[PDB]
């Protein structure tokens, strides 16, 4: 019984730091877009 | 009824002048995307509204040597090349006045709701100089939210900033709007010195939100007293990016003339959008998250003119409720950090919350009032003190309780405290309590005389109590409203009235609470 | 009068016009290119005023065989689609000519693909129910009528049937008309819903207008005007409530963003324009309610990265009012039209709009799939008999609650030949209210499927 | 002879020269605004030469209201600040002005805010420790008498709060002068620290000088070197010992990026200015003591989206003596003053400078705590009860030092009402000693939170 | 577009016809190269609208 219950919060806690690695990958994923296109812009603005 | 309305039109006639003056007529050498440049206007002054032919505007920011980069404001489809581009003799300003009461503007203050037009007294300038260090005084008095999730843990005073935030769909606009309705038992007395007013400035908004907003405030008999200023969606970014700074105008004119003020800016995250359509646009370079580097500066330009003025400045105030659309709960980015800096503290609105059922989503430990318990009613303050420590603390505790077999007699104790305080704190929406019943209902969890009640039902014997208090033993609501304490006879009085009602209080599953 | 084009550069296109005669921002140019193989009729829209008498343009053509000084006309009025009742049953472009039938149209009443949205004035103030007649929808994720509706979905889920039975049911409930517009469409998948709509008869009640994939990146931003132009005549002239599907919105924005990076804006937030946010507005906003007459809306959001915090969907989601996804689980079980209780969601679904009764039985109807949902792994894995008594007493109610919220669509009157259902919303509230205390429990889990309303239970019960 | 403006960019101005009389760089140029609403005498600095006897000017007020053609007279100095003991319990703005009552120290000796940092040669490095009474800083980060303190930190983590603590606990009983600048952070903070000042009768000891965020970029980069001007009229001029707060300087290097945006100087890494390092070393180099005569200073610093790796925080830790990182994970469990014992450092924990036993305590407590940060993977999934035994009993000591680092602020009371405790270094000393070596890892953790001392500590225990 | 060419003569005359790319990535990048040495603005990955 104690099993069933240290298991269930695990896979809830692991649903959690998965969500929150995902929200932390996706907006680490903009800033690399983001980035990206300002070094690109940038070097097109110097021409 | 025929005698005025000939008489308007021939006030008007009599009064026409042949003004014969000199305008300096520019035009327009290219236009695209919101910019424009005027080449001419020799003395044009930085960020004057230029008036283009097809009755549209434009502020003029880059005074270069050849032209005038103006962002225009507006349907900037009409604006081509050729145009004749005339001056205004106007800084960047915005009529204001009392006659917008109960008017929705766009963010030139050109009605928009179908009324006559305005009888602005002056003009104000968009960007005069907040309040200095020494034109303030620390916000001592309050602004009852009607939230007691809000009035109690992280309480608004006036001239505060108070940053709503939180995701879509979380229950900002709900607590922006029942604040401005709260309002109006202080507008009914008439006393400029306790009269709220308020000035909602919807951002990028759905029309028929600002739609719904203003039947809500209308039902609720807010329109007296509350503005709109309308940048719906449709309007391209320079509405978008000014209208905060408008609404902020109409507000300082009441709050530079001894009047209080309520704005409440939804969202503002939307006018950071727009103003980077109008930097890059404008081929400005980008800084983090696309963001121009003087976003902040926007933002606090913005909300460091909400203050709580001296009173040689006629103790005046603008209290400020930005709403900041955070993604997935991103407290963290840029934007939502920025206005948190500028800000006075944030009421955070949790969507997991928001959905579980806890309405409004108040997540307890991130939120802060910093300026908040002065400005709180000594009754509010003793009975709710302690309040935001013990609900975070709850929240924090229910995390191991959910996979505890079982926990120690304190922590089994402060679990339902906490069970029941939350469910105490949790309101409908549009349904505002006065100061009175907020520091009862309060009372009622903090002082423990839910524990006896079970959790599903604290919501009814709250909300029945309330209602049997307020015409069985008012003496404790007046005595609350005159003087403004938790009185101990009061408190003796209302503990009495509380086991009275226990007593024949029957629970959901027929038990009493006793 | 006429302009020459000065550059040639992919899709976009300048054009040199006298002192006095530069054409209006987001006019349409006629270009011709008369090379014999690829002889076209350019529409260029003009995005720019450059200066020197120059507008850039961003052609709605392939620019391939155009040459420098080709005379340009301008039409002095933006792009124009041929809006009436004629476009009912009509397949078009983004710039109003026919394609089942070229030519066509050319005669009919013609409208700007840009125009303002209702004033602030002539909104309605109250957000209203959209009954649509289907027991899932009208219950667990009530459509706003003039709001905008998520529709998730995929391969052989029934999206394309969900989208047939709401023309229908706009068309003879309502009595209404639906508007389709494939912002970015597969050509093989227009083909397909063309065909299939004039198999199912509906054609004749919807208008069709495909920018396709294949074309440039201004008629995939300007497919969505066009088709809400044509939903806009339904509305504020004939006096028809109108239903406009938008497949998909996201390729709006991406055609958007990439007619900003042509045009040389600075890219933004994550490549996507700087003016995302104002164009989903002058999309979107147009899509409302107004005199009592409404253009609902159903479009298919494709979520990038599978991201919501990206700012196409985060853009998109401001606006949409009802999310609707249809998932393989739910679908492959028989259940149509496919859409997940759990998933969907709407914003309407609140006692204060829909009645208290309403968002009870809903809320409870919810509460059981979850738990239902919950126990199916258990049951995957240890088998059913591993549940307790009150388990399976859920587990049971589950079965039929979620096998109830399929109905026989009309859409499907093609194929099966029985006459679709329209269950009145009460009536679906007190049969889920029943359904949910267990009332129907005896019954075989194969008398609740596909059946339309509480008598027709009764009525196909007995058969079993 | 006088100039004639040229050009206008926000809050940047181009003023145009005769051949013979272009103003030196950092000369302050006076335009003028006439129009009646905002009319303003408006001060500039001059920035960049451009060629033609133009110069590129910074605006200290708003240009707003500013017309192109407009006298610019140079004054053939830069922007002067007042000096001398006068400055003390005044309030002044980035150039000079008095706020509190305007004439006030247009008669004092005026000093150029604009001047090289002292030569290599008089620098040595301090080195004795400044007891602050609080338990993390004291132990872990130990602050320099005479040396550099940073604060790092996000939004709403505490940085100000405990700002205005080490006033009270520094300030409060400082034998010589203190100066505060307000760099770009609330007016409602600059109001509330004056009236508090007042109060604690601290201001009469304070020179006062803020730029604060309603102002434009330009004081919002000149008031820090406007109040550290003070701040070395005092430490050279008069000998005295100095503090100099600065709240918060990241509102430079931000005023810096601004300006560079305008003034067209391409972006650097993250959109900041290229000069970002020498920008921050020309001022933090300033902030420097000499042989003879002690400044000490406190800078907070606003660490962006929480991102420690932004180049404007990543500048000014080489530039710090003590450094206390202030963080949000230990801000949520409400651990204040919020400080990561881990991230902070102070060059003097050394065991040379502060004594064995200091640095024994010190370095164990880090171990504990990193062992902790080391587990928390397993921490956060599966739970402490599936670790190694040492490691259990390492974890419940972390937790209850974790816990202990916290304390009761003076500066807190406003906040919470609990007064304030001070806690002396032996005590810390003592106390973390029996921490680490588990004396009390019967207590529960509770016992440690805001508890401040080890008497308090044993009056929370039996209170538990 | 050469394949693309080739596949459809047969197309149009009644055959059925089978178009591999390895890689349309390298397409891609190819007409970015292209693009970029043409001075036209780049967007995401620097790629042409
Ligand atoms: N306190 C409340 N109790 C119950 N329902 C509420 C409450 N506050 C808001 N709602 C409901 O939540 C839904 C969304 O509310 P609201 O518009 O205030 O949210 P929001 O986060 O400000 O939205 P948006 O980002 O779209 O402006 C509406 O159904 C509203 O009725
Ligand atoms: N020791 C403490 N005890 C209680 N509350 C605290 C404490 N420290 C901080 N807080 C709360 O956190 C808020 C943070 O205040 P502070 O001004 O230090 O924040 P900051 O965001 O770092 O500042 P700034 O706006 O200067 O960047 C305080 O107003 C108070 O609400
Ligand atoms: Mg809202
Ligand atoms: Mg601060």
């Amino acid at each position: 019984a104690s099993r069933r219950r240290a298991m269930k919060s695990a896979t809830d806690n692991a649903d959690d730091l998965i969500k929150a690695l995902t929200l932390a990958a996706n907006r680490e994923r903009q800033a690399q877009i983001t980035q990206e296109i300002s070094e690109i812009v940038g070097g097109a603005n110097a021409l | 009824s025929a005698a005025d309305i000939e008489g308007a039109i021939e006030d008007y006639v009599s009064s026409f002048s042949a003004d014969t003056e000199r305008e300096e007529i520019g035009t327009v050498i290219d236009a695209g995307d919101g910019i424009a440049h005027v080449e001419g206007l020799p003395s044009v002054m930085t960020q004057e509204l230029l008036e283009f032919p097809g009755g549209v505007l434009g502020v003029a920011l880059n005074l270069d040597e050849h032209s005038v980069g103006a962002v225009i404001l507006g349907e900037f489809e009409k604006i081509e090349e050729g145009q004749q581009v005339k001056r205004t003799g106007e800084v960047l300003s915005v009529p204001v006045g009392d006659a917008f009461l109960g008017r929705v503007v766009n963010p030139l203050g050109q009605p928009i709701d179908g009324q006559g037009d305005i009888a602005a007294e002056t003009r104000r300038a968009l960007e005069l100089q907040a309040p200095s260090v020494v034109q303030r005084q620390s916000v001592s008095e309050p602004l009852q939210t009607g939230i007691k999730a809000i009035d109690a843990m992280t309480p608004i005073g006036r001239g505060q900033r108070q940053l709503i935030i939180g995701d879509r769909k979380t229950g900002k606009t709900a607590v922006c709007v029942d604040t401005i309705l709260n309002q109006r038992e202080a507008w009914l007395t008439g006393d400029p010195k306790q009269q709220v007013r308020c000035v909602y400035v919807a951002i990028g908004q759905k029309g028929t939100t600002i739609a719904s907003v203003k039947r809500a405030l209308e039902e609720g008999g807010a329109m007296e007293y509350t503005t709109i200023v309308a940048a719906p969606a449709s309007d391209a970014a320079g509405f978008k990016w000014l209208a905060p700074y408008t609404g902020s105008a109409i507000g300082q004119h009441w709050m530079y003339n001894g009047k209080h003020v309520l704005i409440v800016f939804d969202d503002l995250s939307k006018q950071a959008d727009a103003y980077r359509a109008i930097s890059l646009l404008l081929r400005r370079p980008p800084g983090r998250e696309a963001f121009p580097g003087d976003v902040f500066y926007l933002h606090s330009r913005l909300l460091e003119r909400c203050a709580k003025l001296s009173d040689e400045l006629g103790g005046g105030s603008m209290t400020g409720l930005p709403i900041i659309e955070t993604k997935a709960n991103d407290i963290s980015a840029f934007i939502p950090t920025n206005v948190i800096s500028i800000t006075d503290g944030q009421c955070f609105l949790e969507s997991d919350l928001f959905n579980q059922g806890v309405r409004p989503a108040i997540n307890v430990g991130v939120s802060v009032s910093r300026v908040g318990g002065a400005a709180q009613i000594k009754a509010m303050k003793e009975v709710a003190g302690s309040l935001r420590l013990d609900l975070s603390q709850y929240r924090e505790l229910e995390a191991f309780a959910a996979f505890a077999s079982d926990l120690d007699a304190a922590s089994k104790a402060q679990l339902d405290r906490g069970a029941r305080l939350v469910e105490l704190l949790k309101q409908p929406q549009y349904s505002p309590l006065a100061v009175e019943e907020q520091v009862v209902a309060i009372f009622l969890g903090t002082q423990g005389h839910l524990d006896s009640v079970p959790v599903e039902d604290v919501q009814r014997f709250e909300s029945e109590l309330l209602e049997h208090v307020k015409a069985s033993h008012s003496d404790i609501f007046d005595g609350i409203r005159e003087t403004k304490k938790l009185s101990e006879e009061a408190e003796e009085k209302l503990v009495s009235v509380i086991n009275e009602f226990k007593k024949g209080f029957q629970a959901s599953d027929g038990s009493s609470v006793v | 009068t006429a302009g020459r084009v000065v550059r040639i550069t992919g899709p976009v296109v300048d054009v040199e016009f006298p002192r006095g005669s530069v054409p209006e921002l987001f006019n349409a140019l006629h270009a011709e290119i008369t090379f014999g193989a690829l002889a076209k009729t350019l529409t260029l829209e003009v995005a720019q005023h450059l200066g020197d008498s120059l507008v850039r343009c961003i052609s709605m053509q392939p620019t391939d065989g155009l040459v420098r000084g080709v005379e340009v006309t301008d039409t002095g009025a933006s792009i124009s689609v041929p809006v009436g009742d004629g476009v009912k049953g009509h397949v078009f472009n983004a710039l109003g000519d026919c394609l089942d039938d070229p030519g066509y149209g050319k005669d009919f009443e013609h409208w700007s693909i840009h125009r303002k949205p209702p004033a602030f004035s002539d909104l309605e103030p109250r957000t209203e129910m959209l009954e649509t007649g289907l027991k899932v929808v009208d219950l667990l994720t009530p459509y706003v009528r003039g709001g905008k509706i998520a529709l998730f979905g995929g391969a052989g889920v029934g999206k394309t049937v969900l989208i047939q039975e709401m023309i229908n049911r706009i068309a003879r409930n309502f009595g209404g008309t639906s508007v389709f517009a494939g912002v970015g469409e597969r050509t093989r998948e227009g083909n397909d819903l063309w065909v299939e709509l004039a198999d199912a008869n509906v054609l004749k009640d919807t208008a069709l207008v495909f920018g396709q994939m294949d074309e440039p990146p201004g008629t995939r931003m300007r497919v969505a005007l066009s088709a809400l132009t044509m939903a806009e005549f339904f509305r504020d002239e004939q006096g028809q409530d109108v239903l406009l599907f938008i497949d998909n919105i996201f390729r709006f924005t991406q055609a958007g963003s990439e007619v900003s990076t042509l045009l040389g804006r600075m890219p933004s937030a994550v490549g996507y324009q700087p003016t995302l946010a104002d164009e989903m507005g002058e999309l979107q906003e147009r899509i409302t309610s107004t005199r009592g007459r409404s253009i609902t809306s159903m479009q298919a959001v494709y979520v990038p990265a599978d991201d919501y915090t990206d700012p196409a969907p985060a853009t998109t989601f401001a606006h949409l009012d009802a999310t609707t996804e249809l998932s393989r689980a739910v679908f492959s079980k028989g259940i149509f039209p496919a859409v997940d209780p759990l998933a969907s969601s709407s914003t309407i679904l609140d006692p204060a709009i829909v009645g208290d009764e309403h968002y009870r039985v809903a809320q409870e109807v919810i509460r059981i799939l979850q738990r239902y949902k919950d126990l199916q792994d258990i049951i995957a894995i240890l088998g059913i008999d591993e549940l307790s008594e009150e388990d399976k007493q859920l587990v049971n109610r589950a079965r039929r609650i979620e096998r109830f919220l399929s109905q026989n669509m009309m859409a499907a009157e093609q194929f099966t030949g029985q006459p679709g259902s329209t269950v009145p919303l009460k009536e679906t509230i007190e049969a889920f209210d029943k359904l949910t205390k267990g009332e129907f429990d005896h019954l075989p889990e194969q008398a609740f499927f596909l059946i339309g309303g509480l008598d027709d239970l009764a009525k196909k019960a007995e058969s079993l």
